[PDB]
């Protein structure tokens, strides 16, 4: 009888195919319209009636009615390529549509859908043996370090000042750099000034009490306090027989107490929230005593300056040079809180790129020089193995052009007269060339300094690939409801 | 099987662009009919029943219930073209809509869109530095003066006493002429009488609370106050130890410590409205406290004359004579409530112009005339740049020429032969070619005195063009059904 | 997508005003069988049940509840017309009907909105002028004000009192020309007697609660409160602080509180109606207290004598000999209400007709004489104009043998061949040359006694045309609801 009720939408044989083609297409034709600097933005505004201009897939995916399985797929695939290094959401989406696009051709060929997974998944195992093969290994390189952070930074809101940004990132990075930890960069964000504004700390950005207070402690010796110097001479008094020239409250701290300390020369900080105070101790050393008759001579930290310096008239407390600056500090400053957002989400991805160069020198050629020289590989590398997985792997390769064919695409370049003289003079000049978007027509990239770490391409491929596969061994989907 | 539940439209390729675009457009074109001092207002009818009969653009477009994405765009330009200078709201907002108009033109002759945003951001470019050759450099002759105010007050319902408020704009702006301060010019909207009976008090100006209470103190020592003198005698008495012959409150003050004031020589004033309460901390230096035991001998303003003379059978406190006269208060008078608030931020934008000729010497010429030249130089300039690059700049001075032409139609005389008539005779009139509605021909710009201000068309240009090419790199929206 | 949602009105060109002009009209001729002395009343039933069979236009459309602003406009007309003159209240409209009919045979043929607009008001500047010119400038002049107050008695219920209503009329005025405020002359009826025993008082007279209160103060000190007096002894004992003897409540009032205020011999008159409140404000100078505490002495008017005279056994609340006779009261009396009602309306009229001829000393002969005049001098005025203005400017003038030719109609004579006789009679004759319905024919208006001042027709053309001009440019107005 009736075996699934109604609500539902069974997929069986070639209409699971067709399904997932027509609907992962136009998803991936959606991005591909995103892709490059020259990339069309799009505007999702939800049922709120929020507007959401946004250039990342994942953002665009995050807030489209997404009903078909399929599409939820592609939305996966965007936003774990966002939460792992970020870099690239674009490319992951536009991809996958591409190879299912192609391989509905072979699906109406009476070519398996499984197998269409072996060829895809042989030839990209190659894409990538090329990929990691065309790749310079970059050089502790300051020029390749900062050029790569700017190819991160650029087409967004922050490529007004991609070089302050970048040098951040590299300096965070090396610091940091032991196999670089992300763990140990500190990304302070608070409002005042500029987006140049921006710096990078060696120590530790806390966000004075008194004014007259010494604005300027070289080896202070941290006296880190808890209660409140509240209902103050006696109080005071013995915060100086310890040695401490910088008191650190985390409670209230009476005025009274304040002139008093002043007398002594010694710069304190009231009202210190827990976090801070806890961190303050992992950066100089100080120990957190509780009443101010156990702070002792060896519960003092020791930080190589501390000045209270005014960050576009937001004046805050700086704890830098400190002995063990495990924990670094980038202070991203700004007007509008809107533009900041932007600004530290960039610079996670422009510190997570250098992250995966330093802990692998490998390097690639964007413009989609790289693209069109796997292109052909596979290609040819499908010829040398027949079987049904060749006409795969030449699919797969043509599925390996439409990065480029778009970049043409979203320039206003044919995207075919273009891959014309692209395919040709990558093939005269080594894969060294591209598609440069700015000058409509072909140019060496290496010159144009237009570098993407391997891990990007790299990763790229993968995650398409798998998830692609997946739908591909889905030929039925009983959705109740 | 299906990726957007029943009822998610999904605007593809042209369809999506060809809505975006229009419902712009839509809202260019409405707006559009208020343009030049001969328009036609609209009677707006929000949900309470209300009849709104304005002519200014911004109001305009700030009652309408916009639905659409795109057109709160618009809402915003005419926002900041309207918080800015004044008139041109419309023009602004006009312009970018004809523009997009364009482009979906251009798109269905295949243009891509982002060739299309080139030619834009170099003839937009192009045409400023052109509005450099024309615009004319002045410098206190308060002849000019008079003509940049008169044209901005035209144009409007104040059109018939436009030389009234001209003189009062232009006086103001030349005795707190300091470095352009109109945050020092209150201002007082009141019934009572024609429009022509307004005047410029040299001073700031508040329409007692006691008859007991000294009416008229010549050397007094304004004390503000915010809280009220309420729960009393302790309020009079501290009051008294800071040394204070009036007391402005701005909440409402009791009956016994308003007996203490009369009695003390203390003249005070209650319930004052906040506007007029925050102006009088800049204008005699008065800082405003909150409860009575806050102010002292550091929250006293000085002024050196506050009378109050029943002007017009109205008691009105003059605060004249202030510690920095680099404050007034114009004080305007209408017959109706309409009349009276329509004119009001009619001389607000007047003093806004104003602060741009004390800080930018730069004018231009209207009628139509900025433009036209502007029309003409980016189309020698499109024939320079070829590739589509042409076609756009090209397009793009043809949609500077329907500024002139939706003037002459909303004068009754026919736009296309104003048209060839302006355009040729600007190639042998050279700048000095602008339309002249009221003669119906096209006549001398600098001869009539019509002259614009930099600042204006500057902003639009790089307004509309910038948005534009955003509102043109959009091809996928979701907004609402 | 949309752009507009549904239930939104977006009146455009075409459209628009097609729509301003078909109804309007209409709605015209609908009263428009209600013009001349042998007009055609209409029994409006509205939903309650309230039946009201009225003649005059204003008691129309006042009556008539209309959906679109445009109709709305009308009865602005009318109802403003009934204020500045309180005839000719069906004309004005029928007229404005008659422009829009007009104009529109200037649309159709390819004429532009503005221009006609514009032209209008040449017609209306010129017209206007014609009729004044042409008018008769008679002598204030004692005499004249009573063969004004005379001619606006007869024909009614109040001629067989003329004689007696006329003076007081011109008395009444006389005491308050400022230039004549109505809301000066306050009439208030007292039902018995007879209308011979009508008496103009100067004072404002309103319509005793405290049997101990001193019903007739000498030196009184009016006091006004809209605060009830409810839970009372602390203020009925701040009353008598102030000297208040004439306390005047517009709320309720408490026994006990009334017991407060017969021991300190205070009159009181509770429930005042809040018109009575503005009328003792605005003639006595007393300020209506909101709330009893904030009364002051300042707030005191002045009565030279408040009594409870017992005007044919009616109690009311005689105050006059007020301060600043600019206020005064005519007691009609009359055996029913009917009589009375007439009385009270005809008096009305008299007073209406007196302040006419004030504002303008003038007086033109009705019967279609003025119309006719300028349907002559307008038509030649166009021949001499030239532009698109002549045609305008003739149907300008032929739109007024409306008035005219509806004389006729009503009075059952042929309307067509009546204004004919009319034309070529006032060509050979005079101004004064009307048509005479009661005796079927031409004849000489001035020499028959039908006279009216130039104040009815200079308000009538005056409002109307402006009105017709700036609906013209009513050709986009969304409803944005």
């Amino acid at each position: 009888i009736i075996k699934d009720q109604d609500r539902k939408s069974r997929l069986m044989g070639l209409e699971a195919l067709k399904s997932h083609i027509m609907a992962a297409k136009a998803v991936a034709n959606t991005m591909k319209t995103s892709l490059g600097p020259n990339g069309l933005d799009k505007m999702m505004v939800d049922k709120d009636g929020d507007v959401t201009v946004t250039n990342d897939g994942a953002t665009i995916l995050s807030m489209m009615d997404v009903d078909h399985q399929i599409a939820k797929l592609m939305v996966e695939l965007s936003k774990s390529q966002d939460d792992e290094i970020g870099d690239g959401t674009t490319g992951v989406v536009v991809l996958a549509g591409a190879l299912l696009e192609e391989a509905e051709q072979l699906l109406d060929r009476g070519i398996h859908p499984i197998r269409i997974a072996d060829g895809y998944e042989q030839a990209a195992r190659i894409a990538i043996e090329h990929l990691d093969k065309i790749s310079d290994s970059v050089l502790k390189n300051t020029e390749p370090l900062i050029q790569t952070a700017k190819t991160t930074l650029g087409s967004k809101v922050v490529n007004s000042c991609h070089r302050q940004m970048a040098e951040i990132a590299v300096n965070a990075v090396l610091t940091v750099a032991d196999d670089v930890d992300f763990e140990l960069i500190k990304v302070e964000g608070k409002v005042g000034g500029r987006l140049e504004d921006t710096k990078l700390i060696k120590g530790v950005i806390v966000d004075f009490s008194h004014p007259q207070m010494p604005k300027q402690v070289e080896d202070a010796k941290i006296a880190i306090l808890t209660c409140p110097f509240e209902p103050f001479e006696e109080m005071i008094r013995q915060i100086k027989e310890t040695g401490a020239n910088l008191a650190i409250c985390q409670w209230g701290f009476d005025d009274e107490a304040n002139h008093l300390l002043l007398q002594n020369d010694l710069p304190a900080v009231r009202w210190v929230g827990g976090p801070e105070i806890e961190l303050i101790a992992i950066a100089t050393g100080g120990r957190i005593v509780p009443r101010f008759s156990e702070l002792t001579a060896e519960k003092l930290g020791f930080a190589g300056l501390v000045k209270e310096i005014s960050f576009g008239k937001d004046k805050m407390l700086v704890i830098e040079q400190c002995k063990n600056s495990r924990a670094v500090t980038i202070f991203i400053r700004g007007g509008n809180k809107m533009i900041i957002e932007e600004a530290k989400r960039s610079l996670h991805d422009a510190l997570c790129v250098i992250r995966n160069l330093i802990r692998d020198n490998r390097v690639v050629y964007g413009g989609g020089a790289a693209e069109i020289s796997c292109a052909l590989a596979v290609s040819q590398e499908a010829d040398k193995c027949p079987t049904l997985e060749q006409y795969a792997m030449r699919a797969f390769a043509d599925a390996l052009e439409v990065i480029p064919m778009a970049l043409a695409e979203n320039s206003g370049m044919n995207p075919i007269q273009t891959m014309t003289e692209v395919r040709a003079r990558q093939v005269k000049e080594n894969p060294a060339l591209g598609i440069d978007c700015l000058h409509k027509g072909t140019n060496d990239m290496k010159h144009q300094h237009v570098i993407e770490t391997l891990i990007g391409k790299k990763q790229q491929i993968s995650l398409a690939t798998q998830m692609v596969r997946m739908i591909l061994k889905i030929d039925d989907i009983r959705k109740p409801g | 099987v299906n990726i957007f539940k029943a009822g998610a439209d999904e605007e593809r390729a042209e369809t999506a662009r060809l809505s975006s675009f229009i419902g712009a457009i839509a809202i260019g074109d409405l707006v559009k009919s208020t343009l030049g001092p001969k328009g036609m207002d609209k009677i707006l009818l929000s949900s309470d029943a209300s009849l709104m009969v304005t002519n200014d653009g911004a109001t305009i477009l700030k009652n309408i219930g916009v639905d659409n994405p795109a057109a709160k765009v618009l809402v915003d330009m005419s926002r900041v073209q309207d918080d800015e200078v004044g008139d041109g709201t419309t023009s602004v907002t006009v312009l970018a809509a004809e523009l997009l108009r364009e482009a979906e033109s251009l798109i269905a002759k295949k243009i891509h869109p982002q060739t299309i945003i080139a030619g834009w951001r170099e003839a937009t470019k192009a045409a400023r530095q052109a509005l450099l050759n024309s615009a004319v450099d002045h410098g206190k002759f308060r002849q000019d003066l008079m003509n940049i105010a008169g044209t901005t007050l035209s144009s409007k319902l104040l059109t018939h006493h436009k030389d009234h408020f001209t003189k009062l704009a232009v006086e103001a702006v030349l005795r707190l002429k300091g470095s352009g301060n109109l945050e020092a010019i209150h201002v007082i909207k009141k019934l009572g009488g024609s429009l022509a009976d307004s005047y410029l008090d040299e001073g700031f100006l508040l329409d007692k609370i006691g008859v007991n209470q000294p009416k008229r103190i010549e050397n007094a020592k304004i004390l503000i106050a915010n809280t009220g003198m309420d729960t009393m005698k302790e309020k009079v008495e501290r009051i008294l130890k800071h040394g204070i012959n009036c007391f402005i409150n701005r909440q409402l003050i009791y009956n016994y410590p308003e007996q203490l004031f009369g009695a003390a020589g203390v003249m005070a004033i209650e319930h004052a409205d906040f506007v007029g309460v925050e102006r009088l901390a800049l204008v005699t230096g008065g800082e405003i406290a909150s409860t009575f035991d806050h102010p002292e001998l550091v929250k006293l303003g000085s002024c050196k004359l506050i009378e109050e003379v029943m002007i017009g059978e109205d008691k009105l406190i003059h605060f004249s004579g202030v510690a920095l006269g680099e404050a007034c208060t114009i004080v305007l008078r209408g017959a109706t409530q309409q009349i009276l608030d329509e004119a009001e931020r009619s001389l607000h934008d007047a003093l806004c112009v104003l602060a741009q000729t004390v800080k930018d010497s730069r004018t231009v010429y209207g009628g139509g005339c900025s433009e036209m030249l502007m029309a003409h130089a980016v189309t020698q300039l499109a024939s320079r740049t070829p590739g589509k690059e042409a076609v756009a700049m090209e397009s793009y001075a043809k949609a500077l020429r329907m500024l002139p032409t939706i003037i002459a139609d909303n004068a009754g005389y026919d736009s296309a032969d104003l048209v060839a008539q302006l355009r040729a005779a600007h190639s042998e009139g050279k700048t000095t070619a602008g339309l002249d509605m009221k003669e119906g021909t096209i006549g001398d710009m600098s001869v009539l005195g019509i002259t614009e201000s930099f600042q204006v068309k500057r902003q639009v240009l790089l307004s509309a063009a910038e948005a534009a090419e955003v509102i043109l790199r959009v091809d996928n929206i979701i907004k609402a059904a | 997508g949309r752009g507009k949602s549904a239930y939104q009105d977006r009146d455009k060109p075409a459209q628009i005003r097609f729509s301003n002009i078909s109804a309007a009209k209409a709605v015209a001729d609908a009263i428009r069988t209600s013009l001349g002395p042998k007009g055609m009343d209409k029994m409006i039933q509205d939903g309650k049940g309230d039946v009201t069979i009225t003649n005059d236009g204003a008691t129309i459309l006042k009556q008539m509840q209309v959906l679109h602003p445009a109709a709305r406009m009308l009865v602005e007309l009318s109802k403003a017309q009934d204020i500045e003159a309180g005839d000719g209240t069906t004309s004005v409209v029928i007229i404005a009907g008659s422009l829009l009919d007009s104009c529109t045979k200037l649309l159709q043929k390819g004429i532009h909105p503005t221009i006609i607009s514009e032209s209008f008001q040449k017609a209306l500047e010129k017209g206007i002028e014609i009729l004044t010119d042409m008018s008769r400038p008679v002598e204030s002049d004692r005499e004249t004000l009573l063969n004004s107050a005379a001619t606006s008695l007869n024909s009614k219920v109040v001629s067989q009192y003329s004689s007696l209503l006329s003076p007081m009329s011109v008395d009444a005025v006389m005491k308050v020309i400022d230039s004549v405020d109505l809301r000066d002359i306050k009439i208030v009826k007292k039902l018995g007697g007879t209308i011979d025993d009508c008496e103009l008082v100067e004072g404002l007279v309103l319509t005793k609660v405290a049997n101990s209160g001193i019903t007739r103060v000498e030196k009184a000190k009016i006091g006004l409160i809209q605060f009830c007096l409810s839970a009372i002894l602390n203020l009925v004992k701040q009353i008598k602080k102030t000297g208040c003897n004439v306390l005047l409540i517009q709320d309720a009032l408490s026994d006990l509180a009334l017991h407060f205020l017969n021991k300190m011999k205070i009159m009181v008159v509770k429930d005042i109606e809040r018109e009575d409140i503005e009328f003792i404000c605005k003639t006595i100078g007393t300020k209506p207290v909101a709330h009893v505490d904030q009364f002051t002495a300042d707030m005191l008017g002045s009565a030279e004598l408040a009594e409870e005279v017992s005007l044919n056994s009616g109690k009311l609340i005689k105050i006059t000999g007020c301060a600043s006779g600019k206020t005064v009261t005519i007691v009609v009396r009359g055996s029913n209400k009917l009589v009375i009602e007439e009385a009270e309306r005809s008096i009305h009229d008299a007073l209406c007709v007196i302040r006419c001829l004030v504002k303008k000393r003038a007086l033109i002969a009705g019967g279609g004489a003025p119309e006719i005049e300028l349907a002559l001098r307008l038509t030649e005025y166009s021949r001499t104009l030239s532009g698109m203005e002549s045609y305008c400017i003739r149907a300008f003038a032929d739109a007024m043998e409306v008035i005219p030719s509806t004389l006729a109609e009503n009075a059952g004579l042929n309307p067509i061949s009546t204004v004919t006789e009319l034309r070529n009679r006032h060509a050979q004759g005079e101004k004064t040359t009307g048509i005479n319905v009661r005796k079927g024919g031409i004849s000489n208006i001035l020499e028959e006694l039908v006279v009216q001042p130039l104040l009815v027709s200079v308000s009538a053309l005056t409002l109307a045309t402006e009105t017709v001009r700036s609906i013209l440019k009513i050709d986009d107005v969304v409803n944005t609801r």
